[PDB]
RNA sequence: UUACUUAUUCAAUGAAGCGGAGCUGGAAUUCAUUUUCCACGUUCUAGCAUUCAAGGUCCCAUUCGGGGCUGAUCCGGGUUG
RNA sequence: ACUGUCUAAUUAAAACAUAGCAUUGCGAUGGUCAGAAAGUGAUGUUGACGCAAUGUGAUUUCUGCCCAGUGCUCUGAAUGU
């Protein structure tokens, strides 16, 4: 039989990401020696809207501290900061939405986004819009922080990693109805190749493990282990449980 | 004074660009660089086997500052003072039929692994030098344990180059003195002694001594300050 | 258009205040002001805490 | 002479001393091009019974190939 | 002493002193002769009727000339081989793959003149 | 089982401020004197910050120009994790 | 449900898609996928309001009982293989 429709993706033909109207990544400041011993200062010269993204950008200059001239970074915007706000990186900063400060210097409780998973690599987790990251607790010997991230999970990272003050913001988008098939279209139109979807139980055999028979079905469990190899993956991959899930979620 | 003015300039952290200063330890250098120092590095962190680094322990400047004086008495004929020295006796031999010497028995440092190394095994060394650069250092490890069991005096000393000018080579692994003009020998005897006490005598103790094992310094307070607080506090 | 700036004699592409031909006027007036008070402040920012040093 | 000295040595390959060499010496290769002209033979007797020369006109290269 | 004092981290590749060539022989021991002179730049008049008439109430010369020509090569050949002042010279490629010059002369010159001097008509 | 770092692995940077010590402060209470631990130029403002830095000092034989040191503390060349 | 889509050249449909609804995997030393291999590649200029994998099919209403079997899954067991 064929290859099926999972399978093509990873070749990368007509499912690379549709790039060429976007900003640029959005990075935190390279970490150097004012952000790892004071702090330094910028304004947001805008804040903008980044094409695929749900949540806006915002342009941050600084001053380059080993040579005349001035460089531009790419923030993703927290909720509530401005154009011409002065933002404050470094160990040593006050704590105030919008700035970006080491995971260590922060009280528990405090809120931030766009935090670096290693120290350093200019941001990770927390970056959808809408989403953060509470800090729930120090360790500082071997000076670590544990935090929750926004699939509920609990990780302990560096306390050296960056974070910055606030959530992101154009929170709320995904509780507006979509209401119809172009407003879908033109969503994903920006992102990458991936709408519309058909269902394998509308394909033949060749196409699909789900592929075939006189009336539409499965025709076995749609529950398929890890161990599967390529081509089995469809449905339910690893499923620890399956069906409504009754009752309260979020985890203890 | 007069019109001049005093500024001066506020370097700490989010004012006035910082000074050129120098970034020499913090150059990105060339690999061949970068390698040839790493090299030299693994070397020292790795723990070294007795029979190598038996070298490393180099003979004193002085000892050895004497010894290359006496050994220039003795270099190898220049290019010109073999030609000079064969007209001599292309003529005077030929001729005056004195057989095959109008020239006098030759007093020269020997020189050449493959040379050395069988005199050495014929005891026909009266002193050996030895080299501690040697890149394959097999082609000399073995010299100090074989001169050790032939009871040939032996010197493991620094310039492998230097060793080379004595003899007029670029460079030379090794050199040796066999004869000696009657009225150096007493030198050389006072050289062969002190180099035996350095060498020779040591050699039983150096070869249970492995080398190596040695931190870096960022590694070294780190752990000299470690065993400092948590033992005494 | 772009390269007929190079055609053109320098009178049309500036105005004759300092910022002419990059900056809005009442920009300037702003950059001005800002720079005066800014440059005062930071005399009285100096002293204050040139006191307190001292008084403390 | 000395090449007879290198012979026998180099058939303890897990002997202290060469364990040592080898050791040092494969890290240094590896840092260097896959291929790369060597300046001269590490082991010159080797080279020296399977046909090489001191002379002008002799080369020797070094070279690193995957295993398996 | 101490070290070199460098003030940036870059290490530059060493600015090292490029040699002239000095050969030991000749590259091709003959050098070639001139390969477009005013000889092979101008090929033959263009004769044709319509061409005629530019001669007679254009002041202008019609050539086949060289491909290899450009219209300074036309016009010094055309210069030295007819003692001629040249106003302008505008060029085409025919269609059987051969280049025709329209040369116009300056007013001192008279091309019909100069056309039965040469010898066509 | 748990420590080490040089093999191997990962990230970062036009390999820029690492590690160790010293200056001055000061919380700190002295059980002889310091036993230590933090620090040790930037936060009302959508300005300005570049010519090896002005200053100070020593030179060239006083030219116009130009150099050294200090300003900017020492030490180890492990680019930082 | 709607607008929309397909069997160029016998089927335009009740088939496919769609919004909505639900389930599944994954915190990057990762999930899914590519490649003979690799200091290789898609998602990714990405980070759970995300990417990837299935099902049902707008709204309203409602989605009962069964985990023995086949699957999938597990901070479980242990003296059988
Ligand atoms: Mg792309
Ligand atoms: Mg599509
Ligand atoms: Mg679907
Ligand atoms: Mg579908
Ligand atoms: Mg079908
Ligand atoms: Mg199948
Ligand atoms: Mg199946
Ligand atoms: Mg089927
Ligand atoms: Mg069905
Ligand atoms: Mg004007
Ligand atoms: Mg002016
Ligand atoms: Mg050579
Ligand atoms: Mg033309
Ligand atoms: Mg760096
Ligand atoms: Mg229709
Ligand atoms: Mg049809
Ligand atoms: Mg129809
Ligand atoms: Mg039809
Ligand atoms: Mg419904
Ligand atoms: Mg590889
Ligand atoms: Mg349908
Ligand atoms: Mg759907
Ligand atoms: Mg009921
Ligand atoms: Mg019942
Ligand atoms: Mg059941």
């Amino acid at each position: 039989g064929r290859v099926i429709r999972n399978q093509r993706k990873g070749a990368g033909s007509i499912f690379t990401s549709h790039t060429r109207l976007r900003q640029g990544a959005a990075k935190l400041r390279t970490l150097d020696y004012a952000e790892r011993h004071g702090y330094i200062r910028g304004i947001v010269k805008q804040i903008v809207h980044d094409s695929g993204r749900g949540a806006p950008l915002a342009k941050v200059v600084f001053r380059d501290p080993y040579k005349y001239r001035l460089r531009e970074e790419i923030f993703i915007a927290n909720e509530g900061v401005h154009t011409g706000q002065f933002i404050y990186a470094g160990k040593k900063a006050s704590l105030n939405v919008g700035n970006v400060l080491p995971l260590g210097s922060v009280p528990e409780g405090t809120i931030v986004s766009n935090v670096e998973e290693k120290p350093g690599d200019r941001g990770a987790l927390a970056r959808a819009s809408g989403n953060y990251v509470i800090i729930i607790g120090h360790n500082p010997d071997e000076n670590k922080t544990r935090v929750r991230l926004p699939s509920g999970a609990k990780k302990v990272i560096s306390s050296d990693a960056r974070g910055v003050i606030g959530v992101i913001a154009g929170g709320g988008r995904v509780d507006k109805p979509l209401l119809k098939a172009g407003r879908a279209f033109h969503k994903y139109r920006l992102k990458r190749n991936s709408w519309p979807k058909t269902r394998g139980v509308a394909m033949n055999p060749v196409d699909h493990p789900h592929g075939g028979g006189n009336h539409q079905h499965i025709g076995k469990a749609s529950t398929i282990s890890r161990g599967a190899v390529s081509g089995q993956k469809a449905g339910l991959i690893a499923a620890r449980r399956t069906g409504l899930l009754r009752g309260s979620q979020k985890t203890q | 004074n007069p019109l001049t003015h005093s500024t001066p300039k506020n370097f700490g952290i989010g004012q006035a660009v910082q000074p050129k200063r120098n970034l020499s330890r913090y150059v990105k250098w060339p690999e061949y660089v970068r390698v040839q120092r790493q090299k030299k590095i693994l070397s020292i962190r790795l723990k070294v086997p007795p029979t190598i680094a038996q070298f490393q322990y180099t003979l004193d400047r002085n000892t050895a500052a004497e010894t290359f004086k006496l050994f220039n008495k003795y270099r190898p004929e220049t290019a010109a003072e073999k030609k000079e020295r064969l007209t001599k006796e292309a003529a005077a031999v030929a001729e005056g039929k004195s057989k095959q010497d109008a020239s006098p028995k030759p007093y020269a440092v020997k020189y050449g692994l493959n040379h050395v190394v069988a005199l050495i095994e014929n005891k026909k060394a009266k002193l050996v030098l030895i080299a501690n650069d040697v890149d394959p250092i097999e082609l000399v490890v073995f010299l100090p344990a074989l001169c050790k069991k032939m009871g040939v005096p032996y010197a493991i000393v620094k310039g492998k180059a230097r060793l080379g000018t004595l003899v007029n080579q670029k460079t030379s692994a090794v050199a040796a003195l066999t004869e000696v003009r009657a009225e150096d020998e007493a030198a050389l005897a006072k050289l062969v002694s002190t180099i035996d006490a350095n060498f020779a005598d040591k050699y039983d103790e150096v070869k249970k001594h492995w080398g190596g094992g040695i931190l870096g310094n960022k590694a070294q307070a780190k752990m000299d300050k470690r065993a400092k607080n948590s033992d005494s506090a | 258009r772009p390269r007929q700036y190079a055609t053109v004699s320098k009178t049309h592409k500036t105005v004759s205040r300092a910022y002419g031909g990059s900056r809005c006027a009442n920009c300037v007036k702003e950059r001005i002001i800002r720079a005066f008070l800014i440059e005062e402040q930071k005399i009285v920012k100096k002293v204050v805490k040139e006191q307190t040093e001292a008084a403390k | 002479g000395a090449y007879k000295y290198l012979e026998e040595l180099q058939r303890k390959k897990q002997s202290d001393v060469l364990r040592f060499l080898q050791r040092v010496r494969v890290w240094e290769y590896r840092q260097k091009n896959v291929i790369h002209r060597a300046a001269r033979p590490t082991r010159p007797d080797k080279a020296r019974r399977l046909g090489y020369k001191a002379k002008q006109g002799f080369v020797i290269y070094r070279v690193r190939v995957r295993r398996g | 002493k101490a070290l070199k004092v460098r003030t940036s981290a870059t290490f530059r590749l060493p600015k090292t002193l490029k040699l002239a060539r000095a050969p030991k022989y000749a590259s091709k021991a003959v050098p070639h002769y001139n390969r477009l002179d005013s000889y092979k730049v101008i090929e033959q008049p263009i004769t044709s009727e319509t061409a005629m008439k530019k001669v007679e109430d254009g002041n202008i010369l019609v050539f086949q000339v060289s491909m290899k020509a450009n219209k300074y090569q036309i016009k010094k050949a055309v210069k030295e081989l007819y003692e001629v002042d040249v106003l302008k010279v505008n060029t085409l490629v025919r269609p059987n793959g051969t280049k025709k010059a329209y040369v116009r002369l300056t007013a001192d010159y008279d091309a019909l003149d100069i056309a039965n001097r040469i010898g066509y008509i």
